[PDB]
């Protein structure tokens, strides 16, 4: 019943977080590249471009839905749908969904290893508009995770949803368990009064209504401070009583489930410290830092060189992705001394050069700029 | 060198794995329940329209039981349709008590299983279990075994 | 020449069975008001569906 | 049974807490400007325009309703309707919720980006003022969490309230658990009083007020200290009494679900400090930093891009993001100390001088006041 | 079983086990995209900065990781290597090195065409052509051994060896299955009891007189839900003490969660993945013991990457590199870090120029020397 | 209790106490001494790439207690004759305990080669003829020491890794599994009485609307649902019991498990201990001390053997490398040390530098430097 993916996720909080919190991180995280003159004019083309909310969004959708469609618009002087000349231009980037996106033309010759590679691709984006049709060069796919071939051809090589069955099923029996622990507090504690003959009243009349009223206003009055009569002869009153225990550990026990399951820890899941140590939770986060980064290294690259080589004039260069890890002031300010020490404690003794000290000293992210020159 | 069994015991499915035979190219009239026998009334461009068994007719095959084909929980007019013809399969019965092993069967009307005396035709194999106040019965249909009368 | 005559469209998954499409009405009406009023006509919708194999 | 959000986040006050906790410390916060000439007349422009609470309830509405607009206001000689010329002068900024605004014109030009984005906004404040309309670029919209798509045009591509059906529902579980414990301790004890021919005694009579009366004085004097007498043969006087316990553990396990749902942490959800470890919340709040950085960095620059370059006139600069971390004195001069023996320990030697060495100590941001000059 | 015919029964079981379970996704695809985003190094080449440069032009890595992982999986997969050549793909491949395209596929696709067991060649008694019948409505096709690789699963005994067509076995195995099978009727048997805890029952004398599917009967059981929604801890339920009686039981719940972490400690255990890896909850009792459980971990899966990364390396590099004598080494499989890589390179700089100024150990080879050692120090190369 | 070979392929603890040993052995390494070069040595080792034969090899040595290793050497001679001197190989293969007898044997009195086989007879099958080897290119790889009154039972061959006290005591554990399951399953039971039960006939439409309604009503069972019955026909009652203990009592049968196979808990249980934060250290050079022994033992008679078939250089020896993981930063500090070591005090002595920088690079650093004076 409850497995409509597109309902769940904007209706359980838990799917949100689970689906989400990844690949935002991921795009915040930061890089940079090597092998360009200068990096002012870079981010400042980068943020006047300002297309990163439609990165995240195209990852989410490729973790949720396990394929998303990202288009990139180009300054060129012909059709849409014919291929794209080498040259650097950019004007725009806008994001589908799995559900906007289709196949036209194959190839499949011998002498091109592209045989059995998708051509051309053929756009509904809806939104009473015509639908297009867009070249192999313009349109990048994002995939979500790998399956065996035999549903890949059943997808149309397509991935699937990161929500499989036993995520979903482990995540719905949780209310399950709430609401048990709910109604379990309820009943703690029931009072029974029998009155001997009471089954002689007449059904939804005066009488039977008056017995109810006097029993709840009876039942209003009563605790710690106050007493009731009963006559002895015909009724009495007992009250009867369950304990509980048991049930928090219960509950952890699902959320364990639900975190081994998913592969994201309590730290970021449940957002409680473990608190019994000082400094393990460090450790936890940079193993959360070194499995982002594994599955980085298979998502977020292929953004990175079908966009760059679209800005960037320039020939030849490298990506590196910054090294997740939390900047102390104190801590940089010290790491800043140790290498500032290091790149002149004893270059002055050999052939190494202001020339290449000054590109050393700037190359690693200082707080001190340095203006260019000799 | 042995046949494996199948577990699950419910009236519409195969009871075995030894050579069966499904034919499924046919389209129904009428509607049908799973477990039934049923007949040919006509052949359209290779294609056989069944309907449920009447009376003075020859049975065919049985309704066989599919989960994507049949989501209603019956088989529905203007349906391609699965018909067991060859193999064991879980019929629905009229029958108290079970007849002798390797006897000979016989259809009321409607499909069902009312006979142990017949002439010549399908045969009982073994199996009887209890279906919602009413029986199941374990039949074995061969190919050419009932003759459509001249 | 069937599907180069006809329009062919792709908007369905192989492990579809089933399909429907939606359409909508409306009513209304007004009237000639003064300043003071207190009553004015209303406006409502519909809708329909149907299916396929 | 569904509630307007409004009316939950002005009565209940732990909705207050995790509407309003992040935007008002992420705007707090603060920031740097590169590629200023100066500083100090930045300041003094920005606190001259003073825009900061609009932009904090600009942003909490947001937040909430899932969409909000802030109107800038210029010094021009044209219609409001009519774009905006080059320049950089600013006069007023207001705010306005979800529900005053709307689309009005449509573009689909496939020469421009821009088709598929409204261009103009069509505004309707009310307050005996005729509604009127504004171009794309006086005006910009605040958008809440992301959504589906199939629900976003469905909502007029706009966002939705961060206060979901699991939220509320685990916020209202809260309230009944507790008033469920004060009434499991309310009944704790009961006291039963048994009288043959006690039903004899007629309804609301005067034997019936001195009986019940006699009732109520003997049972304010009992006690410790004090007994009370009974009648051997016609009357009996029991007390029957229930246990109490894991009340704490089961509500501490419902806080668990709402600081689980909410996804920020225990120490600033329910502000108690742990105790039992003195350096284990200090990683819990830069947990909190990088969260909350991570958030900043998709929706509060968008303000800076959208409002710093109509105040401006250089042609290039950059936003920086100040590390958010709690200051102390002490490790603020030990950082300066080393910050100032790195920056001339080993610049004597080489062609870094002091025309630049000045700008490097004094933008890292020093106690050290010094005038401009060489 | 009977099954539908366009899905042909090939390990669909197994198949549907994977792509459904999530533990066994983990288990699966823990190990082969780690040691493969690990990385590696080369030496005796001119330079490395072009060597990344064709690395990532060809960009391999995503087809290497599944290739992989399905031979974990399947117990075996191919990859295949197409050259820039002007022979058929029959043919032996002449002395070069030129790539154009890889691909891959699974265990069910490669059958053995030609055998050989000629005496004087040591290489009797391998197949020498690859029959491979990707299927895809195009014709099956014959591959010389040299062309593509094999790569293979763990090590079973020749017995089975052989009759598995020298092909290794699944890394699920009979015992963990059924492992992985319990633990979800474990739960099921878990939430079953909570919600058994407390039970309740009425007691009505001559009850039993009232016809069933009657009107008398629906409104006795709709009386008995409304009352029973109605009762709590501020309310109370009066009966007649002649005729009806309502009693309640209970029982305790004790030792499940003790229970539920013993079935993981069993899988963990059997798996050999520890279980910060695969329950992924930190041990919070202790400061400094995840990371040795960490090493751990590297030191075993630098063991498991010695014996099946390599080959790839020594299969597919030969292709790609124009000198003749080369090595690969494996960085040091351990996450570095602002402090100890700022002062560990202190200590390098230190070390390589404290001593070395009395000696013929000079600045041409020490500068070649100290940035061997990859440093954050960029350097123009020159004298 | 059955054979081996199943019992290896089924079960993975097996799987794991026979094949934990030999991978780790054989990728530690190795260093040579005597030799002029070690690069062009490194080159013809992973030229040859045999480490994957040679870990099947020492694993099935381990669990059939005997191993065969065929070489075959560039020798212009016909194969059943002895191999003059020299340094030659193109192919080696392994061949498990079952296709290797002996047949001719030497009791010669001159030679000490006396009472050991001189030629085996190896079948491998593979629809080629069984055929015979000389002696010196035959290498018998061996299990564990047994009494020599079995070691003259067993034609002079060891003994399986998988004694019957190790194959019991792995296989009470999934017994107690099974138990610890069932003990989980009949935790709670639920008992309904019904006068007059007892006369419905067996198997009619009574009986299994009867059941199927008693099963209807325990489906629908909880804690907010209450269930009516009559006062003086029937009767509700419910049965409960204590579990405990289980998880301490299957800790102790794991416990048993790895004292009697002779493995670790960090090792075998692969479970950190949690409690201390510096003992795992010494845990694991335990077994690294332990894998050195049984290395000392078994892997070395390889080297020796293959060794000298391959390098032309008169005398050399084989040192093992110091089993203990390395880390960069301690590296690090090693390093400084010995660069510190090495000359802060041969300035004043005759040690000079044409030998300080074989001294330097003769311990593996990262630090390399070309060959010259």
């Amino acid at each position: 019943a409850s497995y409509h993916v597109g309902s769940f996720y904007n209706d359980n909080a838990t799917a949100k977080r689970i689906v989400d919190v990844i690949p935002e991180e991921m795009v915040t995280a930061g890089f940079k590249i090597s092998g360009v003159k200068d990096e002012k004019e870079f981010k400042s083309l980068w943020d006047s471009y300002k297309i990163d909310p439609s990165l995240v969004d195209a990852l989410c959708w490729a973790r949720l839905y396990g394929g998303a469609a990202i288009v990139a618009i180009i300054n060129d002087n012909r059709m849409l749908t014919s291929p794209v000349k080498p040259g650097a231009k950019l004007e725009g980037v806008r994001v589908y969904d799995r559900f906007a996106i289709t196949i036209e033309k194959r190839v499949t010759n011998a002498r091109s290893p592209r045989y059995g590679e998708p051509e051309i691709y053929k756009v509904s984006p809806g939104d009473n508009i015509q639908p297009y049709l867009i070249h192999h060069t313009r349109i990048f796919i994002a995939d979500g995770e790998r399956v065996t071939p035999q549903m890949r051809k059943q997808n149309q090589g397509w991935g699937a949803s990161v929500l499989n069955k036993s995520l979903i099923d482990a995540i719905c029996d949780y209310d399950y368990c709430e609401s048990l622990a709910t109604q379990i507090l309820r009943r703690k504690q029931q009072a029974v009064w029998k009155v001997k003959g009471l089954a002689e009243m007449c059904d939804d009349d005066d009488a039977q209504y008056a017995a109810r009223l006097r029993l709840a206003q009876v039942d209003d009055n009563s605790g710690v401070g106050r007493a009731i009569g009963i006559d002895a002869e015909t009724e009495e009153y007992d009250v009867l009583n369950s304990d509980i225990s048991g049930v928090p550990e219960f509950l952890s026990s699902k959320m364990d489930r639900i975190v081994s399951l998913s592969g994201i820890h309590e730290i970021i899941i449940k957002n409680k410290n473990v608190g019994g140590v000082s400094a393990s939770q460090n450790t936890a986060l940079e193993t959360f830092y070194k499995l982002v980064d594994r599955k980085r290294e298979e998502d977020y690259r292929p953004l990175l060189e079908f966009l760059l080589p679209f800005i960037v004039d320039e020939q030849e260069w490298s990506i590196e992705f910054e090294p997740l890890s939390v900047p102390s002031k104190k801590e940089e300010s010290e790491i800043t001394k140790n290498n500032v020490e290091s790149v002149t404690k004893a270059i002055t003794e050999q052939i190494i050069d202001l020339e290449e000290a000054r590109d050393t000293l700037r190359s690693i992210a200082p707080e001190f700029k340095l203006k260019d020159g000799n | 060198y042995e046949n494996l069994f199948l577990r699950p015991a419910c009236p519409g499915n195969i009871s075995d794995t030894s050579t069966y035979n499904i034919d499924g190219a046919c389209v129904a009239q009428g509607d049908i329940g799973f477990g039934s026998a049923v007949q040919v009334v006509g052949i359209v461009d290779g294609v056989k329209v069944v309907a449920a068994l009447p009376d003075g007719g020859t049975p065919y095959g049985i309704a066989f039981r599919s989960q994507y084909e049949h989501l209603s929980g019956k088989i529905l007019d203007g349906e391609v349709c699965n018909v067991v013809s060859h193999g064991r399969v879980w019929t629905l019965t009229s029958l108290g008590e079970a007849p002798s092993l390797f006897s000979k069967l016989q259809f009321g009307s409607g499909g069902v299983v009312t006979g142990g005396s017949g002439s010549a035709g399908w045969t009982f194999a073994g199996g009887f279990v209890k279906h919602e106040d009413g029986y199941i019965i374990e039949v074995q249909v061969k190919q050419n075994a009932f003759i459509a009368p001249p | 020449s069937a599907l180069r005559v006809f329009p062919v469209t792709t908007e369905l998954s192989p492990t579809d069975k089933t399909f429907e499409y939606m359409t909508f009405d409306k009513v209304g009406t007004a009237q000639i008001i003064a300043d003071y009023t207190d009553d004015l006509p209303l406006v409502d919708a519909l809708g329909t569906s149907e299916f396929g194999k």
